[PDB]
Protein backbone atom coordinates (compact mmCIF):
# COMPACT_ATOMS: atom_id res chain seq x y z
CA UNK A 1 0.00 0.00 0.00
CA UNK A 2 3.02 2.28 0.63
CA UNK A 3 5.89 3.81 -1.59
CA UNK A 4 9.38 4.87 -0.42
CA UNK A 5 11.41 7.62 -1.67
CA UNK A 6 15.58 8.36 -1.14
CA UNK A 7 14.90 10.03 2.35
CA UNK A 8 14.19 7.20 3.86
CA UNK A 9 10.23 8.05 4.05
CA UNK A 10 7.33 6.39 2.42
CA UNK A 11 3.73 7.24 1.33
CA UNK A 12 0.59 5.94 -0.33
CA UNK A 13 0.97 4.57 -3.49
CA UNK A 14 -2.05 7.14 -4.90
CA UNK A 15 0.13 10.04 -3.55
CA UNK A 16 3.34 9.04 -6.49
CA UNK A 17 2.12 10.89 -8.68
CA UNK A 18 -0.89 13.42 -7.12
CA UNK A 19 0.93 16.36 -8.53
CA UNK A 20 2.94 17.39 -5.12
CA UNK A 21 6.75 15.98 -4.02
CA UNK A 22 5.31 14.14 -0.74
CA UNK A 23 8.49 13.06 0.05
CA UNK A 24 9.98 16.38 0.07
CA UNK A 25 13.46 14.91 -0.85
CA UNK A 26 16.48 15.31 -2.76
CA UNK A 27 15.34 13.73 -5.61
CA UNK A 28 11.63 14.46 -5.92
CA UNK A 29 11.30 10.84 -6.35
CA UNK A 30 7.73 10.58 -6.01
CA UNK A 31 6.57 13.49 -8.79
CA UNK A 32 10.04 12.81 -10.68
CA UNK A 33 8.44 9.28 -12.56
CA UNK A 34 5.50 10.68 -13.19
CA UNK A 35 4.29 12.30 -16.60
CA UNK A 36 3.39 16.08 -17.62
CA UNK A 37 0.55 17.15 -15.75
CA UNK A 38 -1.07 19.25 -18.42
CA UNK A 39 -3.98 21.77 -17.38
CA UNK A 40 -7.39 22.45 -18.70
CA UNK A 41 -8.89 25.41 -19.77
CA UNK A 42 -10.30 27.72 -17.80
CA UNK A 43 -8.48 26.39 -14.88
CA UNK A 44 -4.62 28.06 -13.83
CA UNK A 45 -2.01 26.72 -12.34
CA UNK A 46 0.41 27.00 -9.00
CA UNK A 47 3.57 28.63 -9.45
CA UNK A 48 4.75 25.93 -6.65
CA UNK A 49 2.94 22.45 -7.39
CA UNK A 50 1.44 20.89 -9.94
CA UNK A 51 -2.00 22.02 -9.45
CA UNK A 52 -4.54 22.62 -11.92
CA UNK A 53 -7.18 25.38 -10.25
CA UNK A 54 -10.40 27.13 -11.62
CA UNK A 55 -9.81 30.86 -12.64
CA UNK A 56 -12.59 32.18 -10.36
CA UNK A 57 -10.67 30.94 -7.48
CA UNK A 58 -7.74 33.21 -8.36
CA UNK A 59 -8.70 36.15 -6.38
CA UNK A 60 -11.59 35.11 -4.42
CA UNK A 61 -9.34 35.45 -1.12
CA UNK A 62 -8.56 31.32 -0.04
CA UNK A 63 -5.19 30.36 0.20
CA UNK A 64 -6.57 27.49 -2.17
CA UNK A 65 -2.53 26.97 -4.07
CA UNK A 66 -0.63 26.17 -0.75
CA UNK A 67 1.96 28.61 -1.11
CA UNK A 68 -0.30 31.23 -2.34
CA UNK A 69 0.54 31.59 -5.34
CA UNK A 70 -3.18 33.18 -5.86
CA UNK A 71 -4.32 36.37 -4.19
CA UNK A 72 -1.37 37.59 -5.35
CA UNK A 73 -1.69 41.48 -3.86
CA UNK A 74 -0.17 42.94 -7.15
CA UNK A 75 -3.40 41.05 -9.44
CA UNK A 76 -5.75 40.78 -6.76
CA UNK A 77 -5.88 43.72 -4.67
CA UNK A 78 -8.30 45.67 -7.64
CA UNK A 79 -11.34 44.73 -6.07
CA UNK A 80 -14.00 47.33 -4.80
CA UNK A 81 -17.01 47.11 -3.10
CA UNK A 82 -20.41 48.52 -2.06
CA UNK A 83 -21.43 48.90 -5.34
CA UNK A 84 -24.36 46.28 -4.24
CA UNK A 85 -22.59 45.39 -0.73
CA UNK A 86 -21.50 46.34 2.44
CA UNK A 87 -17.86 46.30 3.90
CA UNK A 88 -16.58 44.61 7.30
CA UNK A 89 -12.97 45.24 9.24
CA UNK A 90 -12.24 41.88 8.89
CA UNK A 91 -10.55 40.32 6.12
CA UNK A 92 -12.08 42.04 3.17
CA UNK A 93 -14.99 40.01 1.19
CA UNK A 94 -18.16 41.96 0.97
CA UNK A 95 -21.72 40.76 0.92
CA UNK A 96 -25.51 42.33 -0.22
CA UNK A 97 -26.47 45.19 1.21
CA UNK A 98 -29.42 43.87 2.66
CA UNK A 99 -27.63 41.22 4.21
CA UNK A 100 -25.78 43.36 6.95
CA UNK A 101 -28.64 44.40 9.39
CA UNK A 102 -30.20 40.92 9.03
CA UNK A 103 -29.65 39.62 12.10
CA UNK A 104 -27.02 36.96 11.73
CA UNK A 105 -23.38 37.73 11.40
CA UNK A 106 -22.56 37.28 8.18
CA UNK A 107 -18.78 38.78 8.63
CA UNK A 108 -16.48 36.89 10.86
CA UNK A 109 -15.93 40.08 13.21
CA UNK A 110 -19.92 40.53 13.31
CA UNK A 111 -19.20 43.80 12.55
CA UNK A 112 -22.27 44.15 9.83
CA UNK A 113 -24.92 44.11 12.32
CA UNK A 114 -23.88 45.93 15.62
CA UNK A 115 -25.71 47.08 18.33
CA UNK A 116 -25.92 50.38 16.06
CA UNK A 117 -28.31 48.31 13.51
CA UNK A 118 -31.13 50.08 15.75
CA UNK A 119 -33.04 47.41 17.79
CA UNK A 120 -35.66 45.15 15.64
CA UNK A 121 -39.64 45.75 15.04
CA UNK A 122 -41.69 43.43 13.13
CA UNK A 123 -45.49 43.69 11.48
CA UNK A 124 -48.26 41.47 9.66
CA UNK A 125 -50.87 41.75 7.35
CA UNK A 126 -54.41 43.31 8.75
CA UNK A 127 -56.19 40.57 8.29
CA UNK A 128 -53.54 37.78 9.86
CA UNK A 129 -52.65 37.14 13.71
CA UNK B 1 -1.82 20.51 2.17
CA UNK B 2 -2.39 19.84 6.23
CA UNK B 3 -6.28 21.03 5.96
CA UNK B 4 -9.18 21.50 3.42
CA UNK B 5 -11.03 24.90 2.42
CA UNK B 6 -15.05 25.00 1.51
CA UNK B 7 -16.27 26.48 -1.70
CA UNK B 8 -20.03 27.78 -2.13
CA UNK B 9 -21.45 27.30 -5.99
CA UNK B 10 -22.42 30.95 -7.68
CA UNK B 11 -24.86 32.59 -5.98
CA UNK B 12 -24.11 31.28 -2.88
CA UNK B 13 -21.19 33.05 -0.60
CA UNK B 14 -19.96 31.52 2.53
CA UNK B 15 -20.61 32.27 6.46
CA UNK B 16 -18.04 32.86 9.29
CA UNK B 17 -18.16 28.68 10.15
CA UNK B 18 -16.38 27.67 6.94
CA UNK B 19 -18.24 24.74 6.83
CA UNK B 20 -21.52 26.56 5.59
CA UNK B 21 -23.40 28.60 2.58
CA UNK B 22 -26.11 31.05 2.08
CA UNK B 23 -27.89 32.03 -0.97
CA UNK B 24 -27.41 35.65 -2.57
CA UNK B 25 -31.02 36.03 -4.17
CA UNK B 26 -32.98 39.08 -2.34
CA UNK B 27 -36.08 37.20 -2.73
CA UNK B 28 -37.31 34.73 0.24
CA UNK B 29 -37.22 30.94 -0.45
CA UNK B 30 -40.33 29.65 0.86
CA UNK B 31 -42.37 26.24 1.46
CA UNK B 32 -45.26 25.03 -0.29
CA UNK B 33 -46.78 21.66 1.06
CA UNK B 34 -50.46 20.33 0.45
CA UNK B 35 -53.13 18.37 2.96
CA UNK B 36 -55.97 16.67 1.54
CA UNK B 37 -58.33 20.53 1.73
CA UNK B 38 -55.34 22.83 1.43
CA UNK B 39 -51.76 24.20 -0.51
CA UNK B 40 -49.86 25.95 2.26
CA UNK B 41 -47.29 28.65 2.00
CA UNK B 42 -44.53 29.10 4.80
CA UNK B 43 -41.49 30.51 4.57
CA UNK B 44 -38.39 29.49 5.76
CA UNK B 45 -37.14 32.51 8.23
CA UNK B 46 -39.88 31.64 9.72
CA UNK B 47 -42.10 34.86 9.80
CA UNK B 48 -44.96 33.87 7.12
CA UNK B 49 -47.83 31.35 7.20
CA UNK B 50 -50.48 32.15 4.48
CA UNK B 51 -52.88 30.09 1.93
CA UNK B 52 -52.36 28.99 -1.55
CA UNK B 53 -55.61 27.30 -2.30
CA UNK B 54 -58.76 25.99 -0.08
CA UNK B 55 -61.73 23.72 -0.53
CA UNK B 56 -59.39 21.45 -3.25
CA UNK B 57 -60.55 17.47 -3.14
CA UNK B 58 -57.15 15.96 -2.58
CA UNK B 59 -54.10 17.79 -3.26
CA UNK B 60 -51.83 14.59 -3.19
CA UNK B 61 -48.53 16.36 -5.43
CA UNK B 62 -46.93 20.30 -6.07
CA UNK B 63 -44.51 21.02 -8.52
CA UNK B 64 -43.69 24.16 -9.93
CA UNK B 65 -41.97 26.16 -12.84
CA UNK C 1 9.62 44.75 -13.37
CA UNK C 2 12.74 43.52 -13.56
CA UNK C 3 11.70 40.19 -11.89
CA UNK C 4 9.03 39.36 -14.41
CA UNK C 5 6.92 40.37 -11.18
CA UNK C 6 4.37 41.70 -14.20
CA UNK C 7 3.42 39.71 -16.73
CA UNK C 8 2.82 36.51 -14.21
CA UNK C 9 1.41 33.70 -16.18
CA UNK C 10 -1.56 32.55 -14.12
CA UNK C 11 -2.84 35.90 -14.73
CA UNK C 12 -1.94 37.28 -17.62
CA UNK C 13 -2.42 34.33 -19.84
CA UNK C 14 -5.69 34.83 -19.77
CA UNK C 15 -5.33 37.27 -22.91
CA UNK C 16 -7.61 36.68 -26.15
CA UNK C 17 -7.17 37.54 -30.13
CA UNK C 18 -8.53 38.40 -33.35
CA UNK C 19 -12.21 39.81 -32.36
CA UNK C 20 -10.77 43.01 -34.45
CA UNK C 21 -7.12 41.78 -34.73
CA UNK C 22 -4.61 39.49 -36.32
CA UNK C 23 -2.04 37.23 -34.20
CA UNK C 24 1.51 36.38 -35.00
CA UNK C 25 4.19 32.96 -34.79
CA UNK C 26 6.17 35.62 -32.75
CA UNK C 27 5.56 36.12 -28.92
CA UNK C 28 1.77 37.27 -28.26
CA UNK C 29 0.72 40.92 -28.99
CA UNK C 30 -2.11 40.85 -31.98
CA UNK C 31 -1.92 44.36 -34.35
CA UNK C 32 -5.70 45.39 -36.06
CA UNK C 33 -6.68 43.07 -38.41
CA UNK C 34 -6.23 45.83 -41.41
CA UNK C 35 -2.89 46.24 -40.89
CA UNK C 36 -1.64 42.70 -41.40
CA UNK C 37 -1.29 43.26 -45.43
CA UNK C 38 -0.69 46.75 -45.47
CA UNK C 39 3.08 46.23 -46.20
CA UNK C 40 5.48 46.73 -42.97
CA UNK C 41 6.26 44.35 -40.96
CA UNK C 42 3.73 45.14 -37.84
CA UNK C 43 5.39 41.76 -36.33
CA UNK C 44 8.93 41.33 -35.03
CA UNK C 45 8.40 37.76 -37.25
CA UNK C 46 7.10 39.85 -40.28
CA UNK C 47 4.54 37.31 -39.75
CA UNK C 48 1.86 39.75 -40.94
CA UNK C 49 2.50 40.00 -44.35
CA UNK C 50 4.52 37.09 -45.83
CA UNK C 51 4.14 36.84 -49.86
CA UNK C 52 0.65 35.23 -49.18
CA UNK C 53 -1.10 37.80 -48.67
CA UNK C 54 -1.08 38.32 -52.86
CA UNK C 55 0.98 40.50 -54.82
CA UNK C 56 -0.11 44.14 -54.53
CA UNK C 57 -2.33 46.97 -56.59
CA UNK C 58 -3.11 50.23 -56.61
CA UNK C 59 -5.97 52.81 -58.13
CA UNK C 60 -6.86 56.45 -58.42
CA UNK C 61 -10.13 58.39 -59.27
CA UNK C 62 -11.52 58.85 -62.78
CA UNK C 63 -10.45 62.54 -62.93
CA UNK C 64 -7.15 62.05 -61.26
CA UNK C 65 -3.92 60.80 -62.72
C1 LIG D 1 -46.57 49.41 12.94
C2 LIG D 1 -47.02 48.85 11.62
O1 LIG D 1 -48.20 48.93 11.28
N1 LIG D 1 -46.07 48.27 10.89
C3 LIG D 1 -46.32 47.67 9.59
C4 LIG D 1 -46.93 48.64 8.58
O2 LIG D 1 -46.07 49.74 8.39
C5 LIG D 1 -47.21 47.91 7.27
O3 LIG D 1 -46.00 47.58 6.64
C6 LIG D 1 -48.02 46.65 7.53
C7 LIG D 1 -48.26 45.86 6.24
O4 LIG D 1 -49.09 44.75 6.50
O5 LIG D 1 -47.38 45.81 8.47
C8 LIG D 1 -47.18 46.42 9.73
C1 LIG E 1 -7.23 27.46 8.15
C2 LIG E 1 -7.34 26.02 8.57
O1 LIG E 1 -6.40 25.50 9.16
N1 LIG E 1 -8.48 25.39 8.29
C3 LIG E 1 -8.73 24.01 8.69
C4 LIG E 1 -8.81 23.82 10.21
O2 LIG E 1 -9.78 24.64 10.82
C5 LIG E 1 -9.10 22.35 10.53
O3 LIG E 1 -10.44 22.06 10.21
C6 LIG E 1 -8.13 21.43 9.79
C7 LIG E 1 -8.52 19.96 9.94
O4 LIG E 1 -7.77 19.18 9.04
O5 LIG E 1 -8.09 21.73 8.41
C8 LIG E 1 -7.67 23.05 8.16
C1 LIG F 1 -8.80 48.54 -61.67
C2 LIG F 1 -9.58 49.62 -60.98
O1 LIG F 1 -10.33 50.35 -61.63
N1 LIG F 1 -9.39 49.73 -59.67
C3 LIG F 1 -10.06 50.71 -58.83
C4 LIG F 1 -11.59 50.64 -58.92
O2 LIG F 1 -12.03 49.36 -58.51
C5 LIG F 1 -12.21 51.74 -58.07
O3 LIG F 1 -11.99 51.47 -56.70
C6 LIG F 1 -11.60 53.09 -58.43
C7 LIG F 1 -12.15 54.21 -57.55
O4 LIG F 1 -11.65 55.45 -57.98
O5 LIG F 1 -10.20 53.07 -58.33
C8 LIG F 1 -9.58 52.12 -59.16
C1 LIG G 1 21.19 16.66 -2.44
O1 LIG G 1 22.16 15.81 -1.81
C2 LIG G 1 23.53 16.20 -1.98
C3 LIG G 1 24.37 15.15 -1.28
O2 LIG G 1 23.85 14.82 0.00
C4 LIG G 1 23.73 17.60 -1.41
O3 LIG G 1 25.08 18.01 -1.62
C5 LIG G 1 22.78 18.57 -2.08
O4 LIG G 1 22.92 19.86 -1.50
C6 LIG G 1 21.33 18.10 -1.93
N1 LIG G 1 20.44 19.00 -2.64
C7 LIG G 1 19.23 19.37 -2.21
C8 LIG G 1 18.47 20.31 -3.10
O5 LIG G 1 18.75 18.92 -1.17
C1 LIG H 1 -2.15 19.60 -21.76
O1 LIG H 1 -1.24 20.51 -22.33
C2 LIG H 1 -0.95 20.23 -23.69
C3 LIG H 1 0.15 21.17 -24.16
O2 LIG H 1 1.29 21.00 -23.36
C4 LIG H 1 -2.22 20.39 -24.53
O3 LIG H 1 -2.67 21.73 -24.51
C5 LIG H 1 -3.31 19.49 -23.98
O4 LIG H 1 -4.49 19.66 -24.72
C6 LIG H 1 -3.48 19.69 -22.48
N1 LIG H 1 -4.34 18.65 -21.93
C7 LIG H 1 -5.28 18.88 -21.04
C8 LIG H 1 -6.19 17.73 -20.70
O5 LIG H 1 -5.45 19.98 -20.51
C1 LIG I 1 -14.72 50.64 -6.34
O1 LIG I 1 -14.17 50.35 -7.60
C2 LIG I 1 -14.63 51.17 -8.64
C3 LIG I 1 -14.06 50.67 -9.98
O2 LIG I 1 -14.50 51.46 -11.06
C4 LIG I 1 -14.26 52.63 -8.37
O3 LIG I 1 -12.87 52.82 -8.47
C5 LIG I 1 -14.75 53.07 -6.99
O4 LIG I 1 -14.20 54.33 -6.68
C6 LIG I 1 -14.38 52.06 -5.91
N1 LIG I 1 -15.05 52.38 -4.66
C7 LIG I 1 -14.43 53.00 -3.65
C8 LIG I 1 -15.17 53.03 -2.35
O5 LIG I 1 -13.32 53.51 -3.75
C1 LIG J 1 -10.75 34.78 -27.10
O1 LIG J 1 -11.26 35.05 -25.82
C2 LIG J 1 -12.66 35.01 -25.73
C3 LIG J 1 -13.10 35.46 -24.33
O2 LIG J 1 -14.50 35.44 -24.19
C4 LIG J 1 -13.18 33.62 -26.08
O3 LIG J 1 -12.81 32.69 -25.08
C5 LIG J 1 -12.65 33.16 -27.43
O4 LIG J 1 -12.94 31.79 -27.61
C6 LIG J 1 -11.14 33.38 -27.56
N1 LIG J 1 -10.70 33.16 -28.93
C7 LIG J 1 -10.11 32.03 -29.31
C8 LIG J 1 -9.49 32.05 -30.68
O5 LIG J 1 -10.04 31.02 -28.61
CA1 LIG K 1 3.08 13.19 -5.03
CA1 LIG L 1 -8.16 31.69 -4.01
CA1 LIG M 1 -26.19 40.01 9.07
CA1 LIG N 1 -5.60 18.05 3.65
CA1 LIG O 1 1.92 44.90 -41.90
Amino acid sequence: TEFTCSNGRCIPLSYVCNGINNCHDNDTSDEKNCPPITCQPDFAKCQTTNICVPRAFLCDGDNDCGDGSDENPIYCASHTCRSNEFQCVSPHRCIPSYWFCDGEADCVDSSDEPDTCGHSLNSCSANQF
Amino acid sequence: IGSYICKCAPGYIREPDGKSCRQNSNIEPYLVFSNRYYIRNLTIDGTSYSLILQGLGNVVALDFD
